[PDB]
């Protein structure tokens, strides 16, 4: 079970990369449940897009604290972090990203 | 005014190039320009002594 | 019934206010003629590298009606825009063929005015 | 001293650009950037209604006709204060377009800042425009001022 910790601007994501089907739960809740304006929905997949990991790990989440804009952006980090503790064969490509701004 | 000598067959600025160099040799820069306003005789006497001594210019 | 002058001589006087760019004939007759206050310029651009351009260049063009082919340079007096005015004068197509060692260098003469602080 | 950087954030699903995103950081007041997002995009959903074309083409032409090639910037050599015209980046043109955009839309005045965007998109990529008048007078001093060129 990977996991990983998408510390943003107080909103932390508590994310365990485990083997699924491509799932997103967000404090017990469907993308589209918990979150709106689905602009944000592309982008959290930005790191998921640049190495191909569609539909092979799930994502169980309790993301406590923060507004939707920096709940999202701790869900990528956190994502980004599990995915390189995962596998670091991508992190030549993902060092491009980082995410990290200690916001 | 460098000279009456003419040169061809080179570029626009390699002509600048030998006329801001032969212009020094010439009072275009000096006697032309020095009187543009009088200088009292003591102090135009005193100038020579200071400038092509000290070589300031 | 136009004298169709081959090559003339160009006067340029420049100055710290103003530029003056007259174009001539071997005898010195009056072919064309152009000048900084005639481009716009009123004030002390008057004086400038870009007005002395100018300037060059409208005298280049009106001379090109009247057909001289190639021309002397005569430049004289002091200032900056003496280098652009030549520039242009080139870049006008019509090829400088010569120039003088004239200047009007006194020996002695009379004494200037007094200066601007006193 | 010197220069510094910076960074901005490019995708966007609604006619994605740049030059959009920094369109959208722009317009945003009190933090609400949501405010100007969806401003945005219900005033290029407006443009491709009432225009059968991409809102990409038009913005584009847009910008390309705001853009200003020459700035004129001010300076006191002496009691006579100056000015020299000057080439402006490319980047500086694509803000100072951003800015003149923005500012003669919200004076226009109209129902909603939406109609108010498109008709001055609309107004930019057909030449005669708010902001044009100001690209005009901006090229109309960096010509009168052409004296100085260059110091």
């Amino acid at each position: 079970q990977y996991y990983g910790t998408g510390r943003r601007k107080s909103s932390v994501a508590r994310v365990r990369l485990v083997p699924g089907e491509g799932r997103i739960v967000v404090n017990n809740r469907e993308i589209s449940e918990h979150i709106p304006s689905a602009a944000l929905i592309e982008d959290i997949k930005q790191p998921l897009t640049l190495t191909e990991t569609a539909g092979t790990y799930d994502v169980l989440v309790n993301v406590h604290g923060g507004g939707l804009s920096g709940q999202a952006g701790a869900i990528r980090h956190g994502i980004a972090r599990a995915l390189l503790e995962a596998d670091p064969e991508y992190r030549t490509t993902l060092k491009r990203a980082g995410l990290l701004t200690r916001d | 005014m460098s000279k009456t000598v003419v040169r061809k067959n080179e570029s626009l600025e390699d002509a600048l190039r030998r006329f801001k160099r032969s212009v020094s040799k010439t009072g275009t820069l000096a006697e032309a320009r020095k009187r543009e306003f009088y200088e009292k005789p003591s102090v135009k006497r005193k100038k020579k002594s200071e400038a092509a001594r000290k070589r300031k210019f | 019934v136009k004298k169709n002058i081959e090559s003339g001589i160009a006067h340029i006087r420049s100055t710290f206010n103003n530029t003056i760019v007259t174009i001539t004939d071997t005898h010195g007759n009056a072919i064309s003629w152009s000048s900084a206050g005639a481009l716009g310029f009123r004030g002390s651009r008057k004086s400038t590298p870009f007005a002395a351009q100018m300037a060059a260049e409208t005298a280049a063009k009106g001379s090109i009606e009247h057909g001289l082919k190639t021309l002397e340079v005569t430049v004289k007096g002091p200032g900056s825009g003496r280098e652009a005015a030549i520039r242009a004068l080139q870049a006008a197509g019509l090829e400088v063929t010569a120039i003088r060692d004239v200047t009007p260098v006194p020996h002695n003469g009379c004494r200037p005015p007094k200066r601007r602080r006193v | 001293k010197g220069p510094v950087a910076k960074r901005d954030v490019l995708p966007d699903p609604i006619y994605n650009s740049k030059l959009v995103s920094r369109l959208i950081n722009k317009m945003m007041i009190d933090g609400k950037k949501g405010k100007s997002q969806t401003i945005l995009y219900k005033s290029f959903d407006i443009i491709k209604e009432r225009t059968g074309n991409d809102a990409m083409e038009v913005f584009e032409q847009a910008l390309k006709n705001i853009m200003p090639v020459l700035e004129v910037k001010a300076r006191r050599v002496g009691g006579a204060n100056y000015q020299v015209p000057v080439e402006v980046r490319p980047e500086r043109r694509t803000t100072l377009g951003l800015r003149w955009l923005v500012n003669y839309a919200r004076l226009r005045g109209e129902k909603t800042m939406e109609e108010r965007l498109a008709n001055e998109i609309l107004d930019a990529a057909n030449n005669t425009g708010a902001a044009v008048k100001k690209r005009e007078d901006t090229h109309k001093m960096a010509e009168a001022n052409k004296a100085f060129a260059h110091y």
